Parts: C-alpha cells; structure tokens; sequence
C-alpha cells in the first residue's frame, strides 16, 4: 500500500506553512505562461482571418 | 352586538395566528413582543422556570432559522395554547407609572 | 413624430459575444470616408497610428497618411508643416470652420463622424438602413430642396444627398463596388472608430471567465468548510430543574 | 492580557472593534452589504484619482481632454468605465441597505438611523457633479434646469441660483467650482462613515427574527469575514461583465457631443435614479408646491422610525405589513419607468395616479396595519 | 460592555459539534436540499408576485392606451375633414 | 452592373402577405387621398407600417446575401 | 514620474492631484500622532513626573 | 485652472478680477511659511527638554 498524493503531499509541502505558501508562487508562476498561452489560441481560433494576425499576411512587408 | 359572528372571528384569528411562521417555529406569542422599558423590568420579575424556558425555546429558534428549517409541522404551537404569562406582569409596570407620569403631572 | 423607424437587428461578424471585426472590410470602409465623406462630415479623433489593426504596413500607413496632409509651415518660422511627418497627425477638417460648414451646406452642420455611433440610438444599423431607406414622398407630402425624404430620418426629409449607388468607386480589394456592399463596408469602419479597444477588450473577457469559475465554488465550499461546524451544532436542554 | 501583540500599541485595542466583535447567528446575505458598500466607495476614490491624473476641467479643455484618455492613455477605456459604471453599482449596493433596515425594521435604533439618513442625502450630489464634468449635451442641460429649478424660492432664489452659478449662465466657473465640491465630498462621507458605524457598535446588528440575539452569538473573524470575502468576489462580476462586454448599457446617456446651450436635446432624463425623482418633478403643474413634495419625498424616512406601531419590529411575522411592503416596492419602480415615458395623457394620469399612491402607502396604511395585527393576536 | 463575558446568563444547555474535517462539505447538498428550496418558495411566492402582475398588466395597457392614442391621427377624425 | 442582393432581397420579402396587405391601405389611402389629397392626408405614417415589418423580413436575409 | 522626457504637461496634472489630497492624510496622521500622547500625557520642563500635580 | 497654457493667466486673472485674490493668494503662500517656523520650535522643544523619549 502506498500513501495516495495527498498523504504524500501534505507531509512533503502543506505541513510547513513557508513551503505551504512557497509553493503557491511556483506554480502559479508556471500557471499563467502556459494559462494564457492556451486561451489566446481558443480565442483565435474562435476568430479566423477576422485579425490582421490571420488578415495582415495578405498585405504585410507587400 | 356580535355573538355568532365572535365565534366568526376566532377563525380568522386562528387563521391569522396561523399565517405568521413562528407559531411554526414552536415559539409563543409573548416571546415575538417588541422590546420596551415595560418589557425590560417586567423580565426581571419573572421566576426561572418560565425564564430559562423561555431561553431555551428562543435559542433552540434562533438555531433552526440558521439552516432555513421549520420546525416539523406535529410540533408546532397550537392556537388552543398560547400562554400569556407575560402581561400579568406587564400590567404592573404599566399601571405604577401612569400613577407617577399622572401624580407628577400635578 | 415621425414614426420613429427601427433598422432591423442585423446578425454581424462582431454581433456574437467574443464576435471579432473583419479588417479588410475596414479597409475599404476607411476608402470611402477617403473618397466620400471627407465631403462634408469629418473625423477629428483619429491618428494615422491604425497600422497594423486594420493591418496597414507603417510604410503604407504613412506613405498612405502622407499623402493626405500638406498644409503651409512656413509662417515666419511658426509653422505647423507640409507633408505630415509623423501619423500622429489628425484628419484635415473639409472646413476651417462651423460657418465655412454650415453655410456651404446651406444651413446643415455635418455632424463628427468619429464618435458618432455610439451618439444616435439604433447602432450602426441606423446608419446601414438609413443609407439605405430612401423614398418618394408618399401621397401628399412636400420637401424642403436640400431637404431629401428618408423615413429613418428623424425630421424624415434630410440634406444629405444619398451618396451610394452600386459601384461609386473601386475598393483597395478591387471587390466590385455595391450600394449595398459599399454601404456595409463602411460600417464595421465606423462602428470600429468609435471602439479602437473593441476587439481587444473581449481578450481578458474570455481571459477572466475562464479564470472565473474557478473560485467560487472553492471559497464556497472553505465557506460551508467552516459553516459547516455552524449548522452541525446541536443543543441540548437538560435542565436538572 | 499578558504579552497580547494586540495591546502595544493601543491602536491594535481599538481593532477589536472588529475581531471580537460578536455577531447574532441567524444571518441573511441580506446583510452584506454594508461591507460592500464601504468597498465599492474604495475603489471609486481611487478610480476617481486616475481620472484627474489625465483630466483637466476646462470648459474648452475637460471634454477633449476625456477623449484623449481613452486615446492615448494606457487602459483609458478600462478606467472612465470602471468609475462610471462602478459608480452605479455602489445604488443598488446602497438601497438593499436601506431595504433590509425597512423590512425587518432594523430602524429601530435612531441616530443610527438618522446618520444614514445624511449620509444618503449626501452622496447624490456628488455623483450629480460628477455627471456633470464630462461636460455632455445632457451633463450641461441636466444640470442647467435642475439648478434653474432651485430658482422657485419666492424671494432670495433669485440671487441665490446665479450665486451657485456665478453668472447669468452655466459659464466657466460655474464649472469649475463643481470639481472642487465633487472632489473633496466622497472623503467626508468616509468620516461620517466612521461616525454610523460607531454607534452600532454601542447596541451592535440584529437578526432577521427582529429579536433579542443576546443568548447567542459569534466570534466575528473566522465566518462573517468569509461569507463578506464571497459577498465581496460577488460584486466583481457583476461590475465587470457589464463594464467590460456591454459598455453603453447603463451608460443610457448617449451625448458625446460638445454641451450646445444654443442645441436643446428633443429629450432631457438624467440618469435612472435620477429620474424617478424628477419623475415625481415632472406631475405637479404647480412649480413651488411640486419642489415641496421632492423634498418631503425622502426625509420621511427619518420620520418612519415615529411609526413603529406594533409589538414586533421585523415584518417577517406580520404578512400584511410584507403584504404593504412589497406592494410599495413597485409603486416605485413604476415612477421610474414613468419618468422614463414622455408626458403624453396617461402617463399625465399614471403620474398623478402613482404619485399620491406612493405616500399614501407610506403615510396612512403602514401604521394602520400592526394596530390591528396588535389587536389581532390579542397581544 | 464585555463583549463575549458579561451578556445574558443561561444555565444547562448543552452543545455538540465536530471538527469542520470529520465532515463532508455537501452532505446531499443535491439531493436533500431541492426540496428544501421548494417548499419555502411558496411561502413568499404566495405575497411576491401580486403587484408584479400589476405593474406588467398596466404596462402594456399603458403601453397600448398609449400607442392608439398616439399612433394613428386618422383614427377618430379621418382624412374626410 | 451586379443589380446587388439588396433589391433581390427587397422582393423576397415584399412578397410576404401584411407588406402587400399594408401596402392596400397605402393606397387605401392614397387613392382616397388622389381625391382628397387637398385635405391634411398623407400615406407616410403608414408607408412606415408598408416598410417596418417589410424590413423586419428583410433584416436577416440580405446581410447573408451579401459579402 | 514624468510621465515622459521632460516636465511637459502631465507632469504638471498629477502634481495637482497629490498637492491637492495630500494634506487630509495629514490631518488623519495628527489624529494618531496626537493618540499616544493620550496614553501617556505631555511633559514638563523639568523633566521630571509630573504626577503630583496636574 | 491648471493647465500649461492656462495656470499662469488665470492665477494672472485671479489677483486682477477676483473678489480679493490678492488678499487670498498671499494667504496661502505666506501663511505656509508661517506654518515652518510654527512647526520647527514644536520640534526645538521635543529635544531641548528630551520629550523624544516617547
Ligand atoms: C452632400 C455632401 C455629403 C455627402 C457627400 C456625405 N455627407 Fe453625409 N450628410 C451631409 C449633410 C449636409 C447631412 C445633414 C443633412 C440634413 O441634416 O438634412 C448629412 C447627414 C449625414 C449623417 C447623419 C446626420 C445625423 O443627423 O445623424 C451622417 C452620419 C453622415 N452624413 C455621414 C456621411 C456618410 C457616412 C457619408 C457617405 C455615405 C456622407 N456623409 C457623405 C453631407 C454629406
Ligand atoms: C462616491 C464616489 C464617487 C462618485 C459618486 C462619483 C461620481 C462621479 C460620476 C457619476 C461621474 C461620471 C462618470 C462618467 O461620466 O463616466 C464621475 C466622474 C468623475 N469623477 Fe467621480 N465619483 C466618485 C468618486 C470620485 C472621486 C473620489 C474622485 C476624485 C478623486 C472623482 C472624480 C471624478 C472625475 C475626475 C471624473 C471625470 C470622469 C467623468 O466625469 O466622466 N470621482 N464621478
Ligand atoms: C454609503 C452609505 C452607507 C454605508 C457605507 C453604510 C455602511 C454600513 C455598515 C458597514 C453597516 C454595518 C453592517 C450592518 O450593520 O448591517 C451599516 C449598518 C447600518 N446602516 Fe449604514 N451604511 C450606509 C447607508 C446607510 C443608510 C442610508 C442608512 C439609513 C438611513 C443606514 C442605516 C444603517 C443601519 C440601520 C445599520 C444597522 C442595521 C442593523 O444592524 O440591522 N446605512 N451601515
Ligand atoms: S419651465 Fe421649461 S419646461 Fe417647465
């Protein structure tokens, strides 16, 4: 038998506060790059050839 | 002039004691009164028996209103049973003071 | 009171929520306000900074804004300048002038068309079906001779001489010009101008949501977490008496 | 108190204002606003701020100056509608305040009550100079006949209205002065604030059962503050889809034009609250007689707390009084889609209709009501 | 005066409760509150709507009132005379 | 050349009955009026009602129609 | 601070803003500043307790 | 009016067509250095009696 994650997590980070708060920070850090990075796309691709992104290539540098 | 129609009124009165919740929540009609000078040294003249009882019933409501339950309805009061045991000495205070409100008048 | 006319709701690229604006159709629709509208109506709001939203190259934006400018600079060494230099510089105005203006248009002042859509109620729809409706004086009816019927038209007979008609131009695109096409073109344009944040401003719309169902269920449910010892409670009166 | 970090300074002994500061159990989410209302005044003065960072008020300046800001300034279009329309949230945060106090009739406590009562008539002037520095079509006309109307004054009004203005007119200074006076306000109502709040805390909030709480009550940190933390995150939505999808949709007030004294708009509202004000203005044909009444209209409330007629103060035992109370509720709301309607002959009527109702409620049946509800339980 | 110390005086009652963990935070949230939201509804929707009605009817009453009233000048006195 | 979508899709919907029934009372009207027209009568107000509902038909099919 | 490269016109503006709040967070400050004096009262010259006499 | 081009002409205005704006404008500019001073011995006390030691 192993410990589920959270047997293994608490005692590894939530049990000191420091590292219970440190960890908030790193991954909410790596959170957004990936975060935003994601809706953007969704977002563009929920509008095609509507932006310059998708337009400005017919007419950009000729 | 009104015999017939007295009996008459009673069941709107039942009907009206009925229509407001805390007859639903096993409360009385003399814990709902308003505050007031009256009420309060009328609440130093009562015996415990009535007083803690009267507490607890208050408490055991407030609680209940918390998680918006009401009291299941076979227990709740019965407009055959109100007790009135606060104006028998609210009468008191009443009264002492229109002689002191009076007297002092002249 | 002219019955007041509504232009019917029309469906549009941008009409859906996180719905975007076409450029390209912007870029013609700036051609006519280029060719037409310069007429009378002006746009004091507008820099030729657009670049690359309705995807203008700097390079055409600027050799397309310096074109259009070129006004004196030299007086005594107080200026202003030909040529614009920079985009930063603003749309001539037709008129020096509300006098100049109005009188050349025979007591009608040409409104701002910079800030115009959002002025008028109906939306650019107003506009659309505006240039669009126009009709001869039913049975009974007579105009002033600047003054042209249009039912949309609040006073229903109105000075502006309507512009369109299939094909009054070429577009940059070369798409064969329609009174009807030339009349929608131009309004996303406008619509556009008086919203330059538009289709940006939906970004963090969408960029919120997402964000935003996440936290109300989890204060919601540390809410009941803590709560929940609250509405656990349980009394007991046991009185000895 | 041995080595209490709360003592050392004393300033941390006046916090407990707060954390201990106890609280009934039994409470609706009809209760927080009073939180919110002190958070959506935050972020106004704030909000407030910026916008003069980039502003001016000058009568050639102010309006081209507000174009450019959400031209060239960075994130000028989330700003101005983050304080414009923030603004409007901060009403309906305020009247279920009000509403609340009403229905369980937590005006029971009287100074209290009155310090809302100021503290209301305040805030509405502030928001009317507010309105009025955009220096719109509406803002100059709104203002040019809401102060003319002070004009009705039989005998100093005269001087006084063009006193206010400084001139014969709605000219330059008449400007200026207003965004001095709409800017220092809000910072007074923040001390007056700390003034309505403080008696509270002498005979502290009531319960929805409008009775005695003191058996049982409630550390405050570790719950209220929460239910207020989701009560706050409640109102952030609620500002930003509006004030981010659908701009204009409360922004009703369509002039962007420059003010045109010699233009006069085919049609004049102020703003919805506003209006149901000027709606009751709009009804009588008598100008002195019909201001009365505007004033009147409001300061009853510090005349309500002379009602209580009954034996139980909440109204959610008597259903008559709940029957009255909601029926007033929409006498309201009809004015305002009433002042919402040109003056043609029903609406003449509905006015004249609604107007007397709206009192009559208020002033001949509400008391009436408990009278015989003290008489129907026998009490 | 004291807050917590000094307010009312109560004598055998008696209270029980857990740590917030020993417990589930929707213990039949679903299931065993719908109803509970149901049966209460009544209670207000009994004292809620009448005028909303009111206010609705009158609305579009006005609202035609209004109309016909305006909309058509040929209406009562038509275009013979 | 090109005719556009539009005076297409102003047939479309024209052909729909209350724009040919409405357009009746127009000349309801305008013919009375041909008589009488001396007298204050005049088909506007109900050119309106002819073109609202017309339009209100027209109002999702063109801007299909078009590019 | 500028907000640009040089002392060009907003500079000026916000200026006016922070002079012009500034001092009620002042007359704020004084009324704490003033606070702990309650606490332990004003001196005297001697610098002596002064407890005796008040 | 604080604006570049304004500021100056209109505090030029103010001492000209204002009710008193010479009285006023000396007001407060003197009257702030008055406060100085003012403020300067409230600190010269502190010291030279040692009331710092709060
Ligand atoms: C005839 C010169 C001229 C032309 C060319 C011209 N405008 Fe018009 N426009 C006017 C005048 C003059 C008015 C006002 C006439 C009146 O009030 O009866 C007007 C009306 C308008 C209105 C509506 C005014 C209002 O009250 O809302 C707009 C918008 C407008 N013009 C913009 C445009 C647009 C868009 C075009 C291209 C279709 C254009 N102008 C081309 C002169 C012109
Ligand atoms: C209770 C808080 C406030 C109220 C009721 C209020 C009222 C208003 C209103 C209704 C507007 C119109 C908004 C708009 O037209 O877009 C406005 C704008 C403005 N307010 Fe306030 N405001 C508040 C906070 C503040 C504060 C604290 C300040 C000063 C620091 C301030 C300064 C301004 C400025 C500069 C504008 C210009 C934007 C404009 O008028 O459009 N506001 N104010
Ligand atoms: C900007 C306006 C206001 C603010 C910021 C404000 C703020 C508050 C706050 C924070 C509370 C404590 C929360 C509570 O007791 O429920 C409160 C309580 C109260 N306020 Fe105000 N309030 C405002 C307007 C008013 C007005 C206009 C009135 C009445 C005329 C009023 C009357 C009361 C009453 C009666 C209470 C106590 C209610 C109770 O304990 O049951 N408030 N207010
Ligand atoms: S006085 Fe101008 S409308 Fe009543």
């Amino acid at each position: 038998v192993a410990p589920t994650l959270t047997a293994r997590l608490y005692s590894l980070l939530f049990r000191r506060t420091s590292t219970f708060a440190l960890t908030i920070v790193v991954g909410a850090l790596f959170f957004e790059r990936a975060f935003d990075q994601g809706a953007d796309a969704i977002y563009e691709h929920i509008n095609e050839g509507k932006l310059w992104k998708h337009i400005k290539h017919k007419y950009e540098n000729k | 002039a009104v015999s017939a129609s007295s009996r008459w009124l009673e069941g709107i009165r039942k009907w009206y004691y009925n229509a407001a919740g805390f007859n639903k929540l096993g409360l009385m009609r003399d814990d709902t009164i308003h505050e007031n000078d009256d009420v309060k040294e009328a609440i130093r003249r009562l015996p415990e028996n009535l007083y803690n009882d009267r507490v607890f019933r208050i408490k055991r409501a407030l609680d209940l209103s918390m998680r918006q339950q009401i009291l299941p309805k076979e227990q709740w009061t019965k407009y055959e049973e109100d007790k009135s045991y606060l104006e028998p000495y609210l009468k008191e205070v009443i009264r002492e003071r229109k002689e002191r409100e009076e007297w002092a008048k002249k | 009171s002219d019955l007041e006319l509504h232009p019917p709701s029309y469906p549009w690229s941008h009409r859906g929520l996180l719905s975007s604006l076409d450029h390209t159709s912007i870029r013609r629709g700036f051609q006519v306000y280029k060719q037409v509208c310069s007429s009378c109506h002006s746009m004091d709001y507008v820099a030729y900074r657009h670049l690359v939203g309705v995807c203008y190259t700097e390079d055409e934006a600027k050799a397309l804004a310096e074109e259009v400018e070129v006004q004196d600079g030299p007086n005594e060494d107080g200026e202003m300048f030909m040529r614009p230099g920079k985009l930063s510089d603003y749309f001539p105005k037709p008129y020096p002038n509300p006098e100049a203006a109005r009188a050349a248009n025979n007591g009608a002042l040409p409104p701002d068309l910079s800030y115009i859509v959002r002025a008028r109620h109906g939306g650019e729809d107003y506009v659309f079906s505006l240039l669009t409706g126009y009709c001869e004086p039913p049975t009974g009816v007579s105009l002033r001779e600047g003054l042209y019927f249009n039912p949309y038209f609040p006073g229903q007979a109105i000075g502006m001489a309507p512009p369109i008609y299939n094909e009054v131009l070429e577009f940059d695109d070369g798409t064969p010009a329609t009174m009807s096409q030339v009349a929608k073109d131009v309004c996303t344009f406008l619509r556009w101008a008086a919203e330059p944040e538009h289709d940006h401003r939906k970004r963090m719309g969408l960029k919120m949501l997402l964000m935003m169902g996440l936290l109300l269920p989890l204060v919601y449910a540390m809410k009941r977490h803590k709560w929940s010892v609250l509405k656990s409670r349980k009394l007991a009166y046991r009185p000895p008496k | 108190m041995t080595n209490i970090r709360k003592s050392h300074p004393l300033m941390k002994i006046v916090n407990n204002a707060f954390i201990d500061l106890p609280a009934p159990s039994n409470i609706s989410s009809w209760w927080n606003f009073g939180s919110l209302l002190g958070i959506c005044l935050i972020l106004q003065i704030l909000t407030g701020l910026f916008l003069a960072m980039h502003y001016t008020s000058d009568t050639t300046t102010a309006f081209s100056s507000v174009t450019h800001i959400c031209r060239d300034v960075n994130y000028g279009w989330i700003i101005r509608y983050m304080h414009a329309n923030g603004a409007s949230m901060f009403f309906i945060c305020l009247y279920m305040h009000v509403g609340r106090g009403l229905y369980y009739g937590s005006y029971t406590f009287l100074e209290t009550w009155n310090i809302g009562v100021i503290l209301l008539l305040t805030v509405m002037a502030t928001a009317f100079m507010g309105y009025v520095l955009p220096w719109g079509q509406m803002s100059f006309w709104g203002a040019t006949v809401i102060t003319n109307l002070l004009s009705a004054i039989p005998y100093i009004g005269t001087n006084l209205v063009e006193w206010i203005w400084g001139g014969f007119s709605v000219d330059k200074a008449t400007l200026t002065r207003f965004f001095a006076f709409h800017f220092i306000l809000p910072f007074i109502i923040m001390a007056i604030a700390m003034v309505h709040l403080l008696f509270l805390h002498e005979t502290g909030s009531n319960n929805p059962t409008g009775i005695s709480s003191d058996v049982d009550k409630i550390p405050f940190h570790p719950y209220y503050t929460i239910k207020d933390i989701l009560g706050a995150l409640l109102l952030i939505l609620a500002l930003m889809l509006l004030v981010l999808f659908a701009p204009d949709l409360l922004g009703d007030p369509d002039n962007y034009t420059p003010a045109n004294p010699l233009n006069t708009p085919p049609h004049i509202k102020p703003e919805w609250y506003f209006l149901f004000a000027y709606a009751i203005l709009r009804s009588i044909p008598n100008k002195l007689g019909g201001v009365l009444a505007l004033a009147f209209s409001i300061l009853i409330l510090a005349l309500i707390p002379l009602l209580h007629t009954s034996k139980q103060r909440s109204m959610m035992f008597r259903p008559l009084s709940q029957c009255l109370f909601w029926a007033l509720v929409a006498d309201l709301l009809t004015l305002t889609w009433i002042g919402g309607q040109p003056v043609e002959h029903p609406y003449i009527t509905i006015g004249q209709l609604a107007s007397v109702l709206y009192f009559l409620l208020i002033l001949v049946l509400m008391p009436t009501a408990g009278t015989i509800e003290n008489k129907l339980l026998k009490w | 005066g004291r807050q917590f110390g000094h307010l009312t005086r109560v004598r055998h009652v008696i209270t029980y409760s857990l740590s917030p963990f020993e417990q589930r935070a929707f213990p039949h949230y679903f299931s065993k509150g719908i109803p509970n939201v149901l049966r209460r509804t009544r209670a207000c929707i009994l004292r809620v709507a009448p005028p909303f009605v009111a206010f609705y009817l009158v609305y579009t009453w006005g609202t035609q009132e209004f109309e016909k009233s305006k909309r058509k000048n040929p209406a009562a006195y038509e275009n013979d005379r | 050349e090109l005719v556009d979508p539009l005076t297409t899709v102003r047939e479309q919907c024209e052909q729909l009955e209350k724009c040919v029934k409405a357009r009746e009372r127009l000349e309801l009207c305008d013919e009375r009026v041909s008589s009488r027209s001396q007298t204050e009568e005049d088909c506007t107000e109900e050119l309106l009602d002819f073109l609202h509902a017309r339009d209100h038909c027209v109002a999702h099919k063109l801007f299909n129609s078009l590019k």
